[PDB]
This record gives C-alpha cells, sequence and structure tokens, in this order.
RNA sequence: UAAGGUGAUAUGAACCGUUAUAACCGGCGAUUUCCGAAUGGGGAAACCCAGUGUGUUUCGACACACUAUCAUUAACUGAAUCCAUAGGUUAAUGAGGCGAACCGGGGGAACUGAAACAUCUAAGUACCCCGAGGAAAAGAAAUCAACCGAGAUUCCCCCAGUAGCGGCGAGCGAACGGGGAGCAGCCCAGAGCCUGAAUCAGUGUGUGUGUUAGUGGAAGCGUCUGGAAAGGCGCGCGAUACAGGGUGACAGCCCCGUACACAAAAAUGCACAUGCUGUGAGCUCGAUGAGUAGGGCGGGACACGUGGUAUCCUGUCUGAAUAUGGGGGGACCAUCCUCCAAGGCUAAAUACUCCUGACUGACCGAUAGUGAACCAGUACCGUGAGGGAAAGGCGAAAAGA
C-alpha cells in the first residue's frame, strides 16, 4: 500500500475544484520513495518505503531512533 | 441397576458389556425373524449398555 | 398433588349423571376421569376381521371432567372438598368439612 | 483382528424374499441386511463368528430408500446395505 | 394518612376505594356514589386547593 | 428448439455450489442472507 | 415431586410403576456421527486420500492419539559471506468463524429540491469495507468568558428558526448564556526516600441476599328453567385471595390459580466481612512532549459556499520559541484577561434488543394482524442472486353413524 513506514502518511481523499466550483473526488498521494538507509549500528543497509517528509524525520531523529519506533509498532523491515 | 454395577471392576464391567452386546445381537435377530413377542427387551438391553458404558467412563476418570 | 385419585369414591357434581356415585377407574392426563357406571355412551363398534369380531352397539364409560366430580365423604353422606396437610412428614388429604384425613 | 464389539453391530437382519430363498437353496447364499458402513471384510468376519459357518465370499449392494406418504405427510426411507453371503459347500443355516 | 389496615381491608371490595387526600382525582370523585372524607382529609384538601 | 437450460451437474456445482459460495466474501454473504431468511436449501448442493 | 407413566400424530403392541431408582421437573456430570471457521492433504458441503507415533495381532488386520495457517515469544539451527543476518526446525501462547440493532473509523452515490440547471441540495444519507463493546465514543482546558466570572466528557429542555451562512436563491443554521440528568478524577515523559503501609486486584473462607425445581393456600347449598347451570330466585359463607384461566351457558366459595406465608442437596449472581499473595500511595528533589507550533501551495471539517475571515485537520514544500517562553480571545496591531499543544487512561447520566421472564393496550381478529394462527420462508417460480403463496372453527363429549 502507498503508506509511509515512518510517518504513516497514506492517500487521503479530497476534491478537485474547477473555476465554477465543480467538485470531483480525487486522492492526494504521499511522496513515497524506496530508500536504502545505512544503519551504522548494524553495519548494513535497510530499505524503507518512506515519504520525503519521513526522510527529513530520519535525518533529524536518526535511523536508529526511528527503527526503534517501527519495532514498537510491530512493522517489519 | 447402577448401584450393583458400580461395585464391579473395570474388567468385570468390560465382561458385562460384551454379554449385553451379545444379548442385544440375539434379540435383534429374533425381532427381525418375528420370533420376539417381548419387544420391550430391545430397549431394556440398549439402556443397559448405556449404563455400563457410563460407569466405564467414570472409572476411567473422564 | 391430585385431590381425586384412582379408586376414590366420588359423586358427580354436574351433567346428566348429577348426584350419582361411583369409583374412579382411570385418571387421564387431559384432566378427566372414568367413573364406574357413570357417563355412559352408546358406541357403534364396527366388526374388526383381523381379530375377534364383536361388532355391535357397545355401552362404555366416557371420561368426565375431574372438576365435575367431588370426593364423597361417607360420614356426612355429601360431596366434600379436599385439602392437604403434613401428618408424620407425609402429605395427606383431608375433608375440608370435618377436617378428617381421607 | 476386528473387535467383537464391532462384529456384533454389523449384521442387522435376515432378508426375506423369493430371490433370497432361491439364493439359499440354489447357491448356498444367505441374504442379510447389514450396517450401511459395513465392509465385505467385516461382514465375513461377523458371519463366521456369530453364525459359526465358513464364508466363501460376500457381495454387497446399497438399496436406496423409497419416498413414502403417511397420511399426506411425505418422508424418505433410509438407504440400507444388503449382503449376499456365499457359504462354503456343506455349511447350513 | 393512608391506614394500611384500611387499605388491605378495601382491596377485595370492588365497590370501595381508599385514597389519601393527596391522591384524589376528578374522575374518582364523580365515579363513586358517596365520598367519605375524614376531618383531617378535608383540612388537607382545603390546603391543597387553597 | 434448444432451450436455455441445459443441465450439467458438474457445472451447476462449480457455478453455484456450497464450496463456490464459500470461496468469496460475496458468496459467504449470499449464504448469510439465505440462513437469515431461513431457507431450507442454502445452495444447489445435493 | 409423585400415582400414575414411557413427547405428539396415534389408534395397539410390548411394558414400567403405585410410598419410593415408574415417570415428570431443576442443579452438576457423561455421551455427543458427518459437514461447516473446519484446522492432516484434497474436494463438486455432509465425501476422497493419507502420514507419524503408540500399542494390539488369530499375521487377515485392528484401535487410539497426533499432524492446518498466521502472529508473538523462546530454544536450536543456519546461506551467498569471515562474523553476522536472511532463511529453517521444534515448543509455548493467542487469533480466525457466526450474530437483529446500537457504536467508532476508512470509502461514499444518485434520484430529488432549486418549479430547467452547473455553485448549492438530497447528505456525509443509502451502500461497501475495517474494528469494538456491553455499550461504544468522548473526557479532565494551550476551554470559555469579559475585566465579573466559570471550571473534564456525555445526555435532556431552553436560548432560536435567533446570530449567521447562502446562484444572499432553494435551503442550511449555531454559540454565548440559563434550567436539569449524572458527576471523578488520574498517570507516564524519573531517580531518591518510604518500605510493601493508601489502595485496588487475584484466590480462598464466612454471613446475608437473589436466581436456577418447589410447598401450603379461604369460603355453597336449596329450588326453577335447560341437553347441560356456573343462569333466575332464596338463604348462607370467604376475602391481605372478586388478577386470570378452565369446567356441558356469562362460577369469589367445582378445578387450576390468586393475596399471603414458606422452600434448595447442587451450581451460580450480587453486596458486605476477612486471611493470603502481588500492588506502590505519601513526602523530597527534579523534569514539563520539535520535523512540533507557525508558514507557502492544494483540499477538507467547523452552521460558515475563502469571503475582510478567526479557529481546527493535513497531501505537498518548509519551519520557531522553548516559562525571561508559548497558545487563544473571529482580518490585523497594541493592551489586558485567560489557558499551557505537540504523551496517555478514566465510571455515571446516553444508544440499542437477535434473546429470556412478567405484565399492559379506546392494537388486529383469518382479504385483518407477521409473508407465515395451519408442518411457511414451505409449495411453487427462477441457471442464480432472488421471488414467494393459498390454506383456521363438527360436537360438551367421538357418543365420528
Ligand atoms: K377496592
Ligand atoms: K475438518
Ligand atoms: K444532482
Ligand atoms: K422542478
Ligand atoms: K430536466
Ligand atoms: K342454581
Ligand atoms: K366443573
Ligand atoms: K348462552
Ligand atoms: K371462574
Ligand atoms: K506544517
Ligand atoms: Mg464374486
Ligand atoms: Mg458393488
Ligand atoms: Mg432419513
Ligand atoms: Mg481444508
Ligand atoms: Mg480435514
Ligand atoms: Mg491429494
Ligand atoms: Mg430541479
Ligand atoms: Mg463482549
Ligand atoms: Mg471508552
Ligand atoms: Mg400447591
Ligand atoms: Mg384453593
Ligand atoms: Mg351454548
Ligand atoms: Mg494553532
Ligand atoms: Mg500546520
Ligand atoms: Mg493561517
Ligand atoms: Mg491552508
Ligand atoms: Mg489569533
Ligand atoms: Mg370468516
Ligand atoms: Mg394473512
Amino acid at each position: 500500500s502507498r503508506v509511509c513506514q515512518v510517518t504513516g502518511k497514506r492517500p487521503v481523499t479530497g476534491n478537485n475544484r474547477s473555476h465554477a466550483l465543480n467538485a470531483t473526488k480525487r486522492r492526494f498521494l504521499p511522496n513515497l520513495h524506496s530508500h536504502r538507509f545505512w544503519v551504522e549500528s548494524e553495519k548494513r543497509f535497510v530499505t524503507l518505503r518512506v515519504s520525503a517528509k519521513g526522510m527529513r524525520v530520519i535525518d533529524k531523529k536518526g535511523i536508529d531512533t526511528v527503527l526503534a519506533e517501527l519495532r514498537a509498532r510491530g512493522e517489519k523491515y | 441397576k447402577a448401584k450393583e454395577l458400580r461395585e464391579k471392576s473395570v474388567e468385570e464391567l468390560n465382561t458385562e458389556l460384551l454379554n449385553l452386546l451379545r444379548e442385544q445381537f440375539n434379540l435383534r435377530m429374533q425381532a427381525a425373524s418375528g420370533q420376539l413377542q417381548q419387544s420391550h427387551l430391545l430397549k431394556q438391553v440398549r439402556r443397559d449398555v448405556a449404563r455400563v458404558k457410563t460407569l466405564l467412563n467414570e472409572k476411567a476418570g473422564a | 398433588a391430585a385431590k381425586i385419585r384412582r379408586d376414590d369414591e366420588v359423586i358427580v357434581l354436574t351433567g346428566k349423571d348429577k348426584g350419582k356415585r361411583g369409583k374412579v377407574k382411570n385418571v387421564l392426563s387431559s384432566g378427566k376421569v372414568i367413573v364406574e357406571g357413570i357417563n355412559l355412551v352408546k358406541k357403534h363398534q364396527k366388526p374388526v376381521p383381523a381379530l375377534n369380531q364383536p361388532g355391535g352397539i357397545v355401552e362404555k364409560e366416557a371420561a368426565i371432567q375431574v372438576s365435575n366430580v367431588a370426593i364423597f365423604n361417607a360420614a356426612t353422606g355429601k360431596a366434600d372438598r379436599v385439602g392437604f396437610r403434613f401428618e408424620d412428614g407425609k402429605k395427606v388429604r383431608f375433608f375440608k368439612s370435618n377436617s378428617e384425613t381421607i | 483382528m476386528i473387535r467383537e464389539e464391532r462384529l456384533l453391530k454389523v449384521l442387522r437382519a435376515p432378508h426375506v424374499s423369493e430371490k433370497a430363498s432361491t439364493a439359499m437353496e440354489k447357491s448356498n447364499t444367505i441374504v442379510l441386511k447389514v450396517a450401511k458402513d459395513a465392509t465385505k471384510a467385516e461382514i465375513k468376519a461377523a458371519v463366521q463368528k456369530l453364525f459359526e459357518v465358513e464364508v466363501e465370499v460376500v457381495n454387497t449392494l446399497v438399496v436406496k430408500g423409497k419416498v413414502k406418504r403417511h397420511g399426506q405427510r411425505i418422508g424418505r426411507r433410509s438407504d440400507w446395505k444388503k449382503a449376499y453371503v456365499t457359504l462354503k459347500e456343506g455349511q447350513n443355516l | 394518612e393512608l391506614d394500611e389496615n384500611l387499605f388491605l381491608a378495601a382491596r377485595n371490595l370492588h365497590k370501595v376505594d381508599v385514597r389519601d387526600a393527596t391522591g384524589i382525582d376528578p374522575v374518582s370523585l364523580i365515579a363513586f356514589d358517596k365520598v367519605v372524607m375524614t376531618a383531617d382529609a378535608v383540612k388537607q384538601v382545603e390546603e391543597m386547593l387553597a | 428448439m434448444k432451450r436455455t437450460f441445459q443441465p450439467s451437474v458438474l457445472k451447476r456445482n462449480r457455478s453455484h455450489g456450497f464450496r463456490a459460495r464459500m470461496a468469496t466474501k460475496n458468496g459467504r454473504q449470499v449464504l448469510a442472507r439465505r440462513r437469515a431468511k431461513g431457507r431450507a436449501r442454502l445452495t444447489v448442493s445435493k
């Protein structure tokens, strides 16, 4: 599924709105990317499917801290 | 007849069971041929088997 | 417990045989009783060739409602109502009128 | 060895008919109603133990029950297994 | 005051009804042939109706 | 003339039978509806 | 608990029983084929085919028990690759399915209204999906208010069809504040002290008190009519019982009940009392939720359609201060007031009824009332989803000629 493993960001629905305010249903998808993260502690790369936002979170909190949260939620990687 | 059966041992009960089953078989053949007037005996023996099996199950510890 | 039992001497309270006395032969589950010689019907019995064939107009007792008979108290010589009480641990029936055990 | 408990349940009744009678006095074959789930092996074992005769062979068939009305009240009779038991020559029952 | 004895004595008499002054109702007053009020009840009804 | 109903027991069971119904959530909803209504016969299964 | 009985059709056949192992009723047990989540594999449901291990064997064979998947945990094992990791095996524990409504969440119409129709409405409705409970959800102020104050949430009555929103159309429609129901507060982001002390919890034992069978339960005769009396008439009686049902007509006193008073070997609910084990309260000293608030862009929710538009949510791109600080008070600024986000838990008042018991109706009485008073979700119709009837009354008694 199009879900960020770090942030939990997923598709949300909303409308397109024309100039005449015609509403048609649309989705907003997260900016997801598969990325190999170097886990210095474990001397290996881990692949996560993460939003660009999630990648900023990992930069800030560090991958080790984030991987702990994944293990707590019970999300495999 | 549960009192007097409850005195008997497992091996004695197992022997009683076979006897009843042989009686049941004999009555069934008689009934089939039309040489059994006492139709009530079929039920008696059937309930006797059930009684023995019950007691066997108790002495097993189930 | 039942107030009217098999073998009780009863008197008929209502119906064509009002007043007549008799002994209770059978008590049916329906809440009816056969009383000897009371509620007689003339059955037109067909002959049954399978077995013996006594095909005729037979007179037999028909069941009467148990509430239509009363226990006959021979002392008073009248219909009586029944109550229950314990005497020596055992539940017994007694006549309401004179309080005597039945 | 088939338990005697089992053998005592498998034979249900003799089957009486013109065909059964002719089978007996022509081919030394007895016709039995047997338990629906009785195998040829069980039937053979039971007859040899309970009737005390030597069995050559058992043939079996399932009879399908008929639909029968009972005072404007319909119901299907049970299927039952019939066994043609051929006794060895010299045996009698 | 609703006398419990009087209440129990009147239960099985279908033509008789026993109320307290607070529990009077228009239909009852009309429905019965006679109305018996205790002196106390009269005082209470007065106060109830000013 | 050839009419629309041309019976095949195999096809009947595969299309509409109990196991076909149990195979999908919509099939299971059919059985739930039929049980709720109290049908004597849940499926074509004989 | 009992003089009768073994469920009915249902007649009789064979029987069982009568003072207590007949039967019947209640508690606790036992047994409980096959299919079905179906779980040893498979499969056209109710079937086909096994493996392993224990036994047993008259060597023909037989019995019994195990053997699904996934999650979690543990142990052992274990690649490419040296460690390792992935993977593998075994064990333990748990899950799955069903269910009328109510509940939370993820998605989400159209007819229709606007006398056309596109914004808007219908409506976050129908419906699909996921999840959960006996309720759910919500909940302990970064809330309101207005310089006076209030003090979590939920529900009801007002405020008010008001203020507003709105092709300013059709329509939509608050809050402040008041009256009520109910009321409750806590904990983590951390050590010391206290010591196992508040307290709840688990598991025993008591004592009350329900529930699950039951027991007793008042008092009427005469006469007339009639097929029959319970009706008429006469004269009595009971009533903490004249609710109701039955009985050959519409019975307080014939029967069953009713008011009222009693009852449990066994299991079990609830409220108190009290052993035991776990539990850390209280005090002191700290700490005080960051890709967060806020912002740009696009949407959504708020009565509010972006509008001068606050506040809330966030797909996308960014990005503070951190108590000398920060949020809110309907653009915005200043002042003042008020609160402390970015962690969590929490009873009651509220919603509903597949189901059980009791009672009630200016509710129906067989074309009505359920589709169904009756063997009806049946017959019948349809490949299927699905649709779906008709049909009650002899008599007091079968005395059914
Ligand atoms: K009264
Ligand atoms: K299975
Ligand atoms: K429309
Ligand atoms: K129109
Ligand atoms: K049009
Ligand atoms: K009279
Ligand atoms: K009577
Ligand atoms: K009449
Ligand atoms: K009556
Ligand atoms: K942001
Ligand atoms: Mg052959
Ligand atoms: Mg064959
Ligand atoms: Mg059958
Ligand atoms: Mg399977
Ligand atoms: Mg299987
Ligand atoms: Mg296979
Ligand atoms: Mg229109
Ligand atoms: Mg539950
Ligand atoms: Mg909750
Ligand atoms: Mg009694
Ligand atoms: Mg009485
Ligand atoms: Mg009449
Ligand atoms: Mg804000
Ligand atoms: Mg923001
Ligand atoms: Mg802004
Ligand atoms: Mg914005
Ligand atoms: Mg502001
Ligand atoms: Mg009519
Ligand atoms: Mg109808």
